[PDB]
């Protein structure tokens, strides 16, 4: 942050000559000086670069083109506007929220203008930081205490040894004098939420909309437990998602309570739906707990929202109809449901306070936000009991937690205060949905197959598109209308393989294949699997790695249709197996791959098996009780139908449970045992196809092995 | 018995789709440092259970055509680790053999030469299925007994004995079909 | 009855609230290792469901 | 338990039913505890609080607090042979040094070797006497017990997605350690501490007055742990 900017000439001398001196004078205190040309040079220069804090401009020359402009993109921004003699402000200048500095033009008088530029520099520092990263900050260059936690304080010990001085060099100074834990006063303690701490709470709740949050240092794994030790105590009934997480797996595992699946929904390309109205009314949740033995009222309900795909709920109608008094809608996937229009009423913070209910989210903040590792948020917004919802924070922390992880987690609640970071929401929409059309536009001109985007035939608006009745995009049988939103960021590219029935076609492309191409430029798929693909486009995915992901693309139909090797494509692939890839084009191994999902049929058994739930004889919990004391046997692939298993069964792809733990598979899951076969058929034939599996291992025959209770 | 025999019937065929003769070690799920094994389940329930070898070898400078192992010692070596104990032709004391893991998924006993041999189990309605089978026919069958005595009322329309008998020709119809 | 009894405990609490500067009450302030305090009330000195608190200075409320 | 427990101990208890037996250490009047005497160790003095506490079966787990918060070792050698316990537990919590020096053999959990039919936990810290970033901790096994049952609760509290900077720190404070280089670092820190003990002492009776004092035997001219006698008036133990 030290770039200064001196926006256009006047001609004159006694405005230039002040301008040369302050150039020198500026320089003396570590500061960049550029000089834009016309009016259109200074906006390029904010929006492109954030490190910049002073504007330099005549008053009396672009007084209402230039504190429009910079008003819409940063608030605080100072402006070193000089004026003159015969100067005034205007009246469209009152409701905009900017910091014009005014000087003259005296000679000699230039270094008591720099000093006033550097104090006001530090201003804007002291103003825009939270005050527990202020705090961090001012701690490294004054305090100095000694005989305190960590041993290493502040890169000590690291001074001593050979070894340590490489560890030390490679992050910095005051990268271990940072890690500070709770023998420090002026800044408190994050178990405490007292001084600094308290006031953190209060403003990233202000900011992302809510009464209270919280700064979990476990990741977005331990919020989702948190909420279920509080309405759910030890005999009672919650209402989980089928759509669950391998953290809600071990929640249900832990706590002794009768879970209530519910049954989304789901189409053909292996696209996540959504749970359907009908399962949240009174008569549909009152009906289950006769069924369900040991069960009583459900006081706690778990949404997955949005999914792992991005498919929002609509929140204005489950306030209403779902009478739960703990509705929790994981929003591990969408941290920006807030500063946008086109996203109002549709998450648990957009709205009032509900009486008598609550909503919990667990927002993820290392995953499409910009903060260290281990770091999560709970958001409420109502009334709970924090006396008690507190102490299971501190069953999963520990008692001297890592500030670094807190000071980043705080600033991505304060990057988004601001037309500084509305634009980073709506930068992410704009350049999403001009990859979208930029899909559809290289399809028709295109002499050939192309890659399409799971969206309507009308984009032109810029908001959620709705899942109505009336469309074949979607693909959902029987969807509630005004239910089921699209999430713009979350392009879906489909792969032609498919038909719009539901069906099977001659000349396909699996995904897998595509993913494999991605990964050897450095791109990483998200989700794949059948015909279907997944990105994340964020705010720190820029105009580069957008426009990088379509050439990617374009040159995959290259190599394909002009038939080439392998070897002279796929090298990763190639060094799995040279003696089995030797003699093998690209056109032949996505063909004969083709041939064997329409073979083993893959829609129908995929489709078919997920919907059917599984008989669950005991309660989650109490499968965890038997493997404790040893009481865990092993069976075959085929013989687990029929039987209390023990893990998740996560199957790639798609990547949803197919069977709890503490379920038994009888014969009204048929397509369920069907489903498993079919993996392991088609994964037993090509190698780097190998089916994932996160519970059934590969053997060396081709049948794989679970595990199950003893009897 | 329908509800009770509708589901004994589709409990059968779920059980009997489920299972020359070879020993393959499976594995099991979890997460786990090296590698534990187990034995076969519902297949071999003894607790002095018997195993073949293909190759025979020369073990304590003697042959051996049949090594049986300990089930309640087999479970504690393939999960806790460390050394087993097995006697050979059934006679003697648990001696300690060099039995590790194959890469094949079988049993490996090694000697003093270090050779292969492969070891096997010795080949065979499951038991729980015929517990509740024998049940349910005997309660057919006393059934049947009260209605082959009272079947000759003379105030009994002729037409309604062809719905009865039918009825319940039909169950033991079903009831000795997947007893075969 | 219960329109008589009323009677008697309003007389009763009336000459027990002329005295209550000798004993008031008192919430602890429990903190440690955690965040907001907690509020309770009296404990095994009333044993029912509905306790009964007096007061010094009388207010209007409603 | 140990009764000189840990705030983090405490939650233990109240998640896990089980019937705890807490001891009774030894203690002076200078607020400096003592540890737990070898007669808690007896088979007739752990049995005789079975049989008095209701609901209490033969206890197969055992948390031992060595070293204290003062920093008081305890010894092993006799532990690990009296004390009937299958699954004895040393918080060593304040002692990530009791291997790299001759005067700390068999004194810990992990000096010696594997005790037949037990296991020893140690649950020492990262983050406090080493250079680690801040949540560091190990875990110590000295045994062949089952390791999927322990592997369970290490996931339901770690999340999926770990801090590879504070991992590459654990493990550097464990080669940090190793060799020559490392081990003048704990035999430096003594020298420097027995240096400080002495100018105690020296300005004690040099000075005109009162001055502090360090609670040390009387002869502190060896290097090596000081043991607490039963002839001795600076432990005050009785
Ligand atoms: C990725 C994910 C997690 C894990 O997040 P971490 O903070 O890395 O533990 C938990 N829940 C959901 C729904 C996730 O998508």
């Amino acid at each position: 942050m030290n770039v200064i900017a001196i926006l256009n000439h006047m001609g004159v001398y006694f405005k230039e000559e002040p301008i040369r001196e302050l150039h020198r004078a500026l320089e003396r205190l570590n500061f960049q000086i550029v000089y834009p040309n016309d009016r259109d040079d200074l906006l390029k220069l904010i929006e492109n670069n954030a490190r910049l804090c002073g504007v330099i401009f005549d008053w009396d020359k672009y007084n209402l083109e230039l504190c429009e402009e910079i008003s819409k993109m940063n608030e605080n921004l100072p402006l070193y506007a000089f004026a003159n003699t015969y100067s005034t402000l205007d009246v469209s200048l009152n409701d905009l929220r900017l910091q014009i500095s005014f000087f003259e033009y005296a000679l000699g008088a230039a270094e008591d203008i720099a000093n006033k530029i550097k104090q006001t520099t530090d201003e804007y520092i002291n103003t825009i930081l939270p005050p527990l990263t202020k705090a961090l900050f001012k701690y490294v260059r004054e305090g100095k205490y000694t005989f305190c936690t960590p041993g290493h304080m502040g890169g000590t010990a690291f001074q001593k040894s050979p070894v340590g001085s490489l560890f030390y060099d490679f992050f910095g100074p005051n990268t271990m004098k940072s890690d500070i834990s709770i023998s420090v006063s002026e800044l408190g303690s994050l178990l405490d939420h007292s001084g600094p701490h308290k006031e953190a709470e209060q403003y990233i709740a202000r900011v992302f909309n809510a009464d209270r949050s919280y700064m979990v240092t476990n990741g977005t794994s331990t919020a989702n437990k948190i909420v279920g030790m509080y309405s759910a105590p030890a005999g009672s009934t919650i209402l989980i998602d089928r759509n669950c997480h391998k953290s809600l797996t071990h929640l249900m595992m832990m706590s002794d309570v009768t879970p209530i699946y519910f049954r989304p929904t789901r189409n053909a390309y292996g696209i996540l739906g959504g749970i359907p109205q009908s399962e949240f009314q009174h008569a549909t949740i009152a009906k289950r707990v006769k069924e369900t033995p040991n069960a009583t009222w459900p006081v706690h309900a778990v949404i997955t929202n949005s999914t792992y795909d991005g498919l929002l709920y609509n929140t204005d109608f489950i306030k209403k109809t779902l009478d739960v008094k703990s509705i929790h809608f994981d929003s591990a996937w969408v941290p920006y449901t807030n500063f946008s229009p086109i996203y109002e009423g549709k998450c648990g913070m957009s709205g009032g306070r509900v009486e008598g209910k609550v909503i919990y989210e667990t927002q993820s903040t290392h995953k499409l936000l910009a903060a260290f590792s281990q770091a999560s948020m709970i958001h409420v917004k109502g009334d709970v009991n924090e006396e008690t919802f507190n102490e299971a924070y501190m069953m999963h922390t520990t008692t001297s937690p890592h500030y670094g992880i807190v000071a980043s987690t705080e600033t991505a609640a304060a990057m988004m205060k601001g037309n500084a970071g509305k634009r980073l929401i709506n930068g992410s929409i704009e350049r999403a949905i001009k990859f979208r059309k930029e899909i559809k536009r290289l399809r028709t001109e295109s002499d050939g197959w192309f890659f399409d985007v799971w969206q309507p035939d009308h984009i032109d608006t810029t908001e959620c598109w709705p899942l109505r009745s009336d469309s074949t995009w979607h693909g959902f049988k029987n969807i509630d209308n005004e239910h089921m939103y699209l999430d713009p960021i979350k392009v879906t590219l489909l792969t032609p393989g498919m038909e719009k029935d539901g069906t099977m076609s001659d000349f396909g492309i699996p995904a897998s294949i595509v993913a494999k191409y991605l990964d050897e430029h450095g791109i990483v798929v998200e989700k794949t699997g059948p015909y279907n693909l997944l990105f994340l486009f964020s705010i720190g995915i820029d105009k580069t790695k957008a426009l990088s992901l379509l050439r990617a693309l374009t040159d995959f139909k290259r190599a394909f249709d002009l038939n080439l090797r392998v070897k002279n494509m796929l090298p990763s692939l190639y060094r799995e197996d040279p003696e089995f890839y030797e003699n093998m084009r690209i056109q032949e191994l996505a063909q004969n791959i083709h041939k064997l999902i329409v073979h083993h049929n893959l829609p129908d058994l995929m489709y078919r098996a997920f919907e059917v739930l599984p008989t669950m004889v005991m309660t989650p919990y109490a499968a965890f009780q038997k493997e404790l004391h040893g009481m865990t046997e092993e069976v075959y692939l085929d013989e687990m139908v029929g039987r209390i298993n023990a893990n998740m069964i996560l199957p790639y792809p798609p990547g949803v449970p197919l069977v709890m733990p503490g379920e038994m598979i009888t014969e009204e899951s048929r397509p369920v045992l069907e489903f498993l076969q079919m993996l392991c058929e088609i994964g037993a034939h090509y190698p780097g196809f190998e089916t994932d599996i996160h519970g059934a291992y590969r053997q060396a025959d081709g049948r794989y092995t679970v595990k199950v209770l003893k009897e | 018995m329908l509800t009770r025999l509708g589901a004994i019937v589709q409990r059968h065929l779920q059980l009997q789709q489920q299972q020359k003769t070879a020993l393959t070690v499976i594995r099991l799920g979890g997460i786990f440092s090296r590698r534990q094994q187990y034995q076969l389940p519902v297949n071999v329930t003894a607790s002095t259970l018997t195993l073949l070898l293909q190759k025979p070898l020369k073990l304590h400078d003697m042959e051996v055509v049949h090594i049986s192992f300990e089930r309640s010692a087999l479970e504690q070596w393939l999960s806790k680790g460390g050394e087993i104990r097995g006697k050979l032709n059934g006679i003697g004391f648990a001696q300690k053999l060099n039995l590790e893991v194959d890469s094949a998924q079988h049993l490996v006993v090694r000697d003093v030469s270090l050779q292969g041999s492969t070891l096997a189990l010795p080949g065979s309605l499951p038991g729980e299925i015929k517990q509740q089978l024998e049940e349910l026919e005997s309660d057919w069958r006393k059934q049947h007994a009260l209605f082959s005595e009272q079947q000759k009322c003379l105030f009994i329309p002729g037409d309604w004995l062809g719905r009865i008998e039918a009825s319940l020709q039909d169950v033991g119809a079903q009831i000795r079909q997947a007893q075969q | 009855m219960l329109t008589r009894l009323g009677a008697i405990v309003q007389r009763h609490l009336q000459l027990q609230q002329q005295q209550s500067d000798k004993t008031a009450l008192t919430v602890i302030r429990l903190g440690g290792i955690f965040s907001r305090r907690q509020q309770y009330q009296l404990p095994v000195n009333v044993t029912a469901s509905t306790l009964t608190l007096l007061l010094q200075k009388p207010l209007k409320l409603h």
